[PDB]
């Protein structure tokens, strides 16, 4: 019966088991080098060594290495914006220190993660942590009392304990009780806990953290700066090999595109990927420049000017004429009922006849469906505010041009 | 189709072209229905008792299952879906549950079987302008519902305004308006004559004035009766109810000539124009205690007589504000007599605001405090008959 | 009757074409192409892809997915190592109910024949742990989130997060296929999910935007197909519901036509679509809407009044259509109203006109109105009490609405404009001219 | 006699769309005729016609808690003659309660309003029209207790509302003339000391 | 970023010149738009520079109060103009783009 495998799912026993596919999948022997270029361009390929982050991984673990030799416990905090191997590197320092206890150079380690965004709650950072030490699941209440008496209390041989917490900003409420928890277990003596942080913001202690959280988070933290051109185009020549597929100056247009825009790393190997995918349906084996071209306008949009010149003719006279309200009133924002004075002015101009204030509503809603311009609930007709989402010069620039 | 469409016209004098439309779209249940029609109009156009009409002959005559709904009694979602799911999924009984719109479209996409048996479904949401104050994603679901349940059905929507009133931010799919025109005076005549049959029926049961009634209260007679009463009725109401119901009482009372014996358009004409002063009133003195009524015409003054003209009168557009003190103040100028302050003044106070002849426009949660603010709600003639039925003139202190 | 029965298998094969059928398109040559290889290479190869449909409502979006998915799943390689979930904003109004669901579709273990048990918790835990063991040898799922943009107003935004991680981790190969009317739903996510998402973004413009394409559009809607097409489309639809919209399609099978009542249906057809007066009708309703929806509810109200005493499509009728489409309907609610109501209204528009669309009020409209009724001598005898029911008639009929107090003394606004109250002045029937010359000045 | 009267008028609606309705022209002071209504429940009771429900303003401060105490109160009325949770009171459960009893048999559903004037007007305007939208399957009669005059029943019903109501007045003797009564027959009788 | 980069001189243009702090998402990109297009640089769409002003958000250089629509979000620069002109560091383009005060 269901219920008893759901007691045995809450006890651990039974491996949650996802579908096997009845074909055996495809061989690497068959594919080409675009297809193996595509597939080691993949965000989800990470490398073992990464590249241009060897500063940063001999800082995380030199800090956990000593925190593991010296028994003590404590607390680090690394932050940057996305893309920038935050993960990778503690994943990748973790690894390192788990394969040097395992040929005992290092003492050996409990190495528990859990991560912000994947909880429905601040809270159930206890059930997961503690389903990651015996397998059962609890309630959060129990977890919490089997925590504190598995920290608070000393007990030889305990072994120490790393704890990662990816997204520190979604565990932060207003009464903060569950990263108090969770920085306050280092500083008592019986618990080995090792906690390291990852968040975005550079200063998430001191914006929505309390003081005393703030205090016992500490000072040793690390900075992960967005990629340059220089490295985000040594990340993707390091993930292509030694293949000659892309063209020396396609990658350095990528880097130099996409490092002006945000720094991600995974911008860059998904915008590499669209530009192998456009040159495999092109017949060519190389992916030259043109292709990334058409990629990087296919991946960076702008499209407001495609949707205004495929609007339909009253639409485009609508827009006229909420451009030309806002020029005649100055302010930004209009009432309906002057956009459809100025709709029967710029009509009567073009000779051309207008539909009545009720599907003028429609056209409204029509183009409020699309935000191009920002309308609200029909209810209040003639008296409804219109924003104009679009540019007033991407209307001139599309219905002259 | 024509089956529905010879049996409703009977019934609906004046809408053969709003019947036929309706027979075009969702008549025959072979063919697909579109995803929803919205029909609108006055009141008393009949677009509840036509859909109603509409949807048991289909359900009468073909393989549809019909559901009528009313948007008032939906104050919550699940409230609409359990009255939806029990008439379209019938003899469900007690075990019906339906918890949100995914599991009504999950329980809807069940009843889907083969096409030999050529099934429909019908849904009527009468007063459909509550729809866009309930959970905005009601009326985007129910507009696209034969596309969500794969399913042939059509969801009628019945309000007295505009589609135009609907469009919300998101936007709506495609639907098909339809007009109830209100009926002119030759349409609204023919609709007050069509029942002349239950008036000489309903006549002749209700014994010399039997037999000089049957002799003529024939067809022209009642329409020479119902042109008379809508050459003075249509100037104020076109409502075909009311009409109705005016119509019947009117005729009561013009009868009496022809029954104890133009010659009729006068001795009716009295009681027309003193019938019509009492339109919109369906019926088939405010006696108080004496400082209630110099407190209830003391509020009169203070909402009324410019509280800056308030040490002119008593130091010996819209209703006016004023507090309790002010009150108190201007019952005290205008008593002449010293009544002391105990409880049952103060509790005249509160059950004049309870019997709504005052009203809290302001404060009402620090009444005690002196930052309520009151207003009077009843107008000139309530306080001169007051004023006259207990001696104090108002007019001097106006 | 036998040409009795003809038209009605024409009408309802035409009413069946343009209300079902929601696997077949036309046009989009190129984002058809990308959204098939994609769900290909992510079926076939293991990849693990995400993707934006976008493009104003009423464009084949929906209809794009079907053909896609119509065309894949009877490859039996697609078909059985894939499993599709279908989400939807509208429906899926939270993470709770869009978790179950998915639960539900996936077939997990605590599913149990579409009863999840265990908390919201317990569930997303669960299909992370699922995802999360799983790997290349795994089946594909693909994900198809319709009103995308409604999944980005839950919470946190947790299911997004945890369908794009997946997305870019080492786990099982997952699709993600967000589809939205919004063009610039990207700005509605948070900067992690906009990291993970890849931003490949299809965008579907109708291609309909000259007259000459939505008259093609128009003539191929309504004429009758070749028999070897709808034998080729009937074994295309019964090889999908041999393997959801599958269970009451077009299924073009079952009608016949003769090919002398083909060829003189599309003669008629495009005799009409010749003429003048339908392309004046054609080019009213493309100036308004370029939608392929909007043409096939005229068409739709077109196809109806096929009865078999006008058996015949004709630009007349056509013109009645688009009659119907092209009016103002708050003018024929007002020529609905009595007089009494058509004086206050008048009063109104005098009011509005005196002090530039100023706010009124019952006292001020009954002022103005009885300076009128005392000399009118047609509206002598009216008592307070009827024009306040008047008033309360043209307040809940939404020609007047608060500026949102006691009922006779709440301030209101005028909805109409002057136009269309000078419109029922000349539309309204048997009007005394004593209303109509004080409507005047 | 307005309790004959009133009883008359729910037995006449018994022996027969707008739902009937009486409204009550009594005195300014509420606590006095909840007894009156309860004399009216007990007639009404009595000849098993009806069976009533008293929805008092304080219960009815929206339209989903006026449905549900309406619903919760002609439910457990029933069970008193001869229990459901209130978040289960909705109309169909009692469209179903009343197939299940009384349509093999009409037994009119009396609504007794005693404070016309302490309701609130828009959740009394839907209440109105939910009972006027359920006529035909379940027969409502609305019995009111206008405190005040007529012209208040005139003013807070619109002219929407006020089109499904086909109200009958009756009138309840003045407090000064039951104070003549009383003080004639009671404390001037020669039997007291 | 260079984006970036552009983005910040722009708010620094428009809070020099503008005595009204109350700066939207959309005031925002319009000078961006035409402080671009006078250096001939593509910009960005309001899709693309909503997400760079969030970027620049987690620096600490600006704080972004929520509303209702992505283009009435409202800036607040939370550094001193002399702390941008340390941190961008590329005065030859700062003092191009505060002397150009015709594009506001
Ligand atoms: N220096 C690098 N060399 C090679 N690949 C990299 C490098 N940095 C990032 N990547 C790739 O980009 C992706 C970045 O994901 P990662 O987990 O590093 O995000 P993050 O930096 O932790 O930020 P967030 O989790 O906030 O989005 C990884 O899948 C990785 O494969
Ligand atoms: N054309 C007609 N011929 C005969 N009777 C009619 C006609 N139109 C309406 N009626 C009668 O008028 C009565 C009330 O009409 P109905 O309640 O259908 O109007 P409504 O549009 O529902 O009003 P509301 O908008 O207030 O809900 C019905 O009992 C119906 O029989
Ligand atoms: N390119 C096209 N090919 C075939 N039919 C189309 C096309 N474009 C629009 N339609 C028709 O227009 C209507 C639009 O439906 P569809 O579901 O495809 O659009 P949608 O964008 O998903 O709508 P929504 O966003 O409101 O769900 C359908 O009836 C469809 O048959
Ligand atoms: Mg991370
Ligand atoms: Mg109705
Ligand atoms: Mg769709």
């Amino acid at each position: 019966t269901p219920s008893q495998k759901m007691k045995k799912i809450r006890a651990g026993e039974l491996s949650p088991s996802m579908q096997q596919r009845t074909d055996l999948p495809a061989k690497d022997s068959s594919k080409s080098e675009l297809q193996l270029a595509r597939e080691q361009l993949h965000v989800s390929v990470v490398p073992k060594s990464l590249p241009c982050r060897e500063r940063e991984f001999e800082n995380i673990y030199a800090f956990l290495e000593g925190k593991i030799q010296d028994q003590c416990g404590g607390c680090m905090y690394v932050s940057g914006v996305p893309g920038t191997g935050k993960t990778a590197t503690v994943t990748g320092v973790i690894r390192t220190l788990q394969r040097m206890a395992k040929q005992n150079e290092l003492p050996a380690f409990e190495y528990l993660e859990i991560n912000g965004m994947r909880l429905t709650e601040p809270r159930q950072a206890y059930v997961q942590i503690y389903k990651q030490l015996t397998g059962k699941t609890v309630s959060w209440e129990q977890a919490h009392a089997l925590l504190e008496k598995r920290f608070t209390t000393p007990a030889p041989r305990r072994v120490t304990t790393v704890l990662l917490v990816d997204e520190l900003d979604i565990l932060c409420n207003r009464r903060q009780d569950v990263v108090y928890n969770l920085l306050d277990w280092p500083t008592k003596s019986a618990a080995k806990l090792v906690v390291v942080t990852i968040a975005n913001t550079m200063d998430l202690p001191e914006r929505l953290l309390m003081g005393k959280v703030t205090s016992r988070l500490g000072l040793t933290r690390l900075t992960f700066q967005p990629y340059s051109h220089k490295q985000l185009q040594e990340i993707v020549t390091a993930r292509l090999g030694g293949s000659e597929t892309f063209k020396g100056e396609a990658v350095q247009l990528v880097a130099r595109k996409v490092a002006a825009v945000s720094g991600d790393a995974r911008r860059a190997l998904d915008i590499c990927r669209r530009a192998t995918e456009i040159a495999d349906t092109a017949a060519v084996k190389c992916v030259t420049m043109l292709h990334v071209q058409q990629a990087l306008a296919e991946m960076i949009a702008s499209a407001k000017v495609q949707a205004i010149r495929n609007c339909s003719r009253m639409e485009q006279i609508f827009l006229q004429a909420i451009a030309a309200e806002v020029t005649r009133t100055g302010v930004e924002e209009t009432t309906f009922m002057g956009v459809y004075q100025q709709v029967e002015t710029i009509a009567a101009f073009m000779g051309v006849t207008f539909p009545p204030p009720g599907r003028a509503l429609r056209l409204c809603s029509k183009l409020g469906a699309e935000r191009l311009i920002i309308s609200e609930h029909s209810r209040n007709d003639l008296f409804q505010k219109i924003l104009l989402n679009v540019s007033a010069d991407d209307i001139h620039y599309a219905l002259r041009v | 189709m024509e089956a529905i469409c010879s049996s409703l016209e009977p019934l609906f004098p004046c809408r053969e072209a709003a019947i036929e439309t309706l027979g075009e779209l969702i008549g025959d249940s072979s063919e697909t229905y579109p995803s929803a029609i919205y029909l609108f109009g006055h009141s008393g156009t009949g677009k509840t008792a036509l859909t109603r009409a509409f949807l048991k002959e289909c359900g009468k005559r073909q393989n549809v299952r019909t559901a009528h709904l009313n948007a008032i009694e939906c104050y919550t979602t699940k409230i609409m879906l359990e009255i939806l799911l029990d008439s379209l999924a019938p003899d469900q009984g007690d075990a019906l549950k339906v918890d949100n719109m995914l599991d009504f479209v999950e329980q809807l996409r069940r009843q889907a079987a083969t096409r030999v048996e050529d099934q429909g479904f019908l849904i009527a949401v009468d007063n459909a302008e509550r729809l866009r104050d309930m959970d905005a994603n009601v009326l985007p679901v129910l507009l696209r519902l034969q596309e969500l349940t794969n399913l042939n059905l059509c969801v009628i929507l019945l309000s007295q305004l505009p589609f135009e009133k609907f469009y919300n931010k998101t936007g709506l799919s495609e639907i098909v308006c339809l007009h109830l025109a209100q009926y002119n005076k030759a349409e609204t005549q023919r609709i007050l004559g069509s029942d002349f049959q239950q008036v000489r029926n309903q006549l002749l049961e209700q014994k010399k004035r039997l037999e000089i009634c049957q002799e003529a209260v024939t067809e022209d007679f009642y329409n020479n009766y119902l042109n008379l009463f809508l050459s003075v009725f249509y100037k104020a109401c076109r409502d075909v109810p009311e009409l109705q119901l005016t119509a019947r009482k009117c005729l009561s009372t013009y009868l009496e000539p022809v029954l104890d014996g133009s010659r009729l358009w006068r001795h009716i004409a009295g009681p027309l124009r003193s019938a019509l002063t009492q339109i919109y009133m369906r019926i088939e003195s405010l006696e108080l205690p004496y400082y209630a009524k110099f407190l209830l015409i003391a509020a009169f003054l203070a909402s009324h007589n410019a509280a800056k003209q308030d040490k002119r009168l008593f130091v010996k557009l819209g209703p006016k504000s004023f507090s309790i003190d002010r009150l108190l103040a201007i019952f005290y100028a205008i008593l002449e007599e010293k009544v002391g302050l105990t409880c049952n003044l103060l509790s005249q106070i509160s059950t004049l605001v309870h019997l709504n002849l005052l009203s809290f426009v302001s404060g009402e949660q620090n009444i005690m405090e002196g930052s309520a603010r009151l207003q009077c709600t009843i107008g000139l003639e309530f306080v001169l008959q007051i004023g006259k039925v207990v001696g104090f003139n108002v007019r001097q202190y106006l | 009757p036998e040409a009795d029965r003809e038209l009605v298998s024409i009408r309802r094969f035409l009413k069946e074409r343009l209300q079902r059928d929601y696997t077949t398109l036309r046009g989009y040559a190129k984002e058809r192409s990308n959204v098939r290889l994609l769900l290909q290479r992510t079926a076939e190869m293991g990849e693990s892809n995400s993707l934006l449909l976008l493009g104003p409502r009423g464009s084949g979006k929906t209809t794009l997915i079907n053909s896609v998915l119509a065309d894949l799943l009877p490859n039996k390689s697609f078909g059985e190592n894939t499993l599709i979930v279908h989400l939807d904003g509208n429906l899926h109004t939270d993470d709770r109910v869009a978790l179950k669901s998915i639960t539900v579709q996936m077939q997990l273990e605590n599913a149990a024949d579409g009863k999840v048990f265990g908390s919201f918790a317990e569930n997303l835990a669960f299909l992370l742990q699922c995802l999360k063991a799983g790997g290349k040898h795994s089946k594909s799922v693909i994900f198809i989130l319709e009103e995308f943009d409604l999944f980005c107003a839950h919470h946190n935004q947790t299911l997004l997060y945890n369908l794009f991680d997946v997305s870019q981790s080492a786990q099982a190969p997952i699709c993600v296929l967000g589809v939205t009317c919004r063009l610039d739903v990207i700005e509605l996510l948070e900067k992690r999910v906009k990291s993970r998402f890849s931003h490949r973004q299809v965008f579907l413009f109708p291609s309909l935007r000259r007259f000459e394409d939505y008259v093609d559009l128009c003539r191929d809607l309504l004429s009758l197909p070749t028999g070897n097409s709808l034998l080729l489309a009937a074994e295309k639809i019964y090889n999908l519901q041999n393997i959801y919209f599958s269970r009451n399609h077009f299924d073009p099978g079952e009608y016949g036509f003769s090919p002398r009542l083909r060829d003189a249906w599309n003669k008629q057809i495009c005799k009409v679509l010749a003429t003048q007066q339908a392309r004046s009708t054609l080019q009213a309703l493309h100036d308004f809407d370029i939608s392929e929806a909007y043409l096939k509810n005229f068409l739709f109200r077109l196809v109806a009044h096929l009865r078999p005493q006008s058996p015949h499509i004709t630009a007349e009728k056509m013109a009645a259509v688009g009659s119907q489409f092209e009016g103002d309907d708050k003018i024929e609610l007002l020529c609905g109203l009595s007089v009494l109501e058509l004086c206050l209204i008048i009063a109104i528009k005098h009011h509005s006109q005196i002090y530039d669309r100023d706010s009124f009020n019952f006292e001020i409209i009954y002022a103005r109105f009885s300076k009128f009724a005392k000399v009118s001598t047609t509206m002598q005898a009216v008592e307070r009490s009827i024009v306040l029911k008047a008033f309360e008639h043209l307040r809940i009929a939404e020609l007047i609405m608060p500026l949102t107090v006691q009922k006779e003394f709440e301030m209101h606004k005028l909805a109409l404009t002057y136009s269309q109250i000078h419109h029922c002045m000349q539309r309204y029937q048997a009007l005394p001219t004593e209303v109509a010359q004080w409507a005047q000045s | 006699r307005t309790l004959e009267q009133l009883v008359d008028f729910v037995v006449g609606q018994a022996e027969r769309e707008v739902l009937p309705t009486a409204a009550l022209l009594t005195g300014i002071n509420q606590p006095d005729h909840l007894s009156q209504f309860t004399a009216l429940t007990q007639r009404l009771h009595a000849q098993r016609a009806a069976m009533v429900c008293v929805l008092q303003s304080r219960d009815c401060a929206t339209l989903k808690a006026a449905v549900e105490t309406l619903v919760f109160g002609l439910v457990e009325d029933n069970a008193e003659v001869e229990r459901l949770r209130r978040s289960q009171c909705t109309m169909k459960q009692l469209k179903s309660w009343y197939t299940n009893n009384f349509d093999s048999e009409r037994r009119q559903l009396v609504v007794i309003l005693p404070d016309f004037e302490c309701f609130n007007a828009s959740v009394l305007q839907d209440l109105i029209l939910i009972l006027s939208a359920h006529c035909g399957s379940l027969p409502f009669v609305l019995v009111l207790g206008v405190a005040t005059a007529m012209t208040a029943v005139h003013g807070t019903l619109p002219y929407h509302v006020s089109s499904k109501i086909r109200l009958r007045v009756f009138q309840t003797q003045a407090a000064p003339t039951g104070l003549n009564e009383v003080l004639d027959k009671v404390l001037l009788s020669p039997k007291y000391a | 970023p260079l984006q970036q980069k552009l983005m910040l001189c722009t708010l620094v243009l428009m809070l020099r010149n503008e005595r009204n702090k109350d700066i939207s998402m959309g005031r925002l990109h319009e000078v961006y738009r035409r402080v671009c297009a006078k250096r001939n640089i593509l910009a960005l769409d309001q899709a693309e520079f909503t997400g760079t002003v969030d970027l620049v958000e987690t620096r600490g250089i600006l704080r972004i109060m929520r509303k209702k629509e992505p283009r009435l979000h409202k800036v607040l620069l939370q550094w001193d103009e002399e702390e941008v002109h340390a941190a961008l560091s590329d005065k030859q383009l700062i003092a191009s783009i505060l002397s150009d005060t015709a594009c506001l």
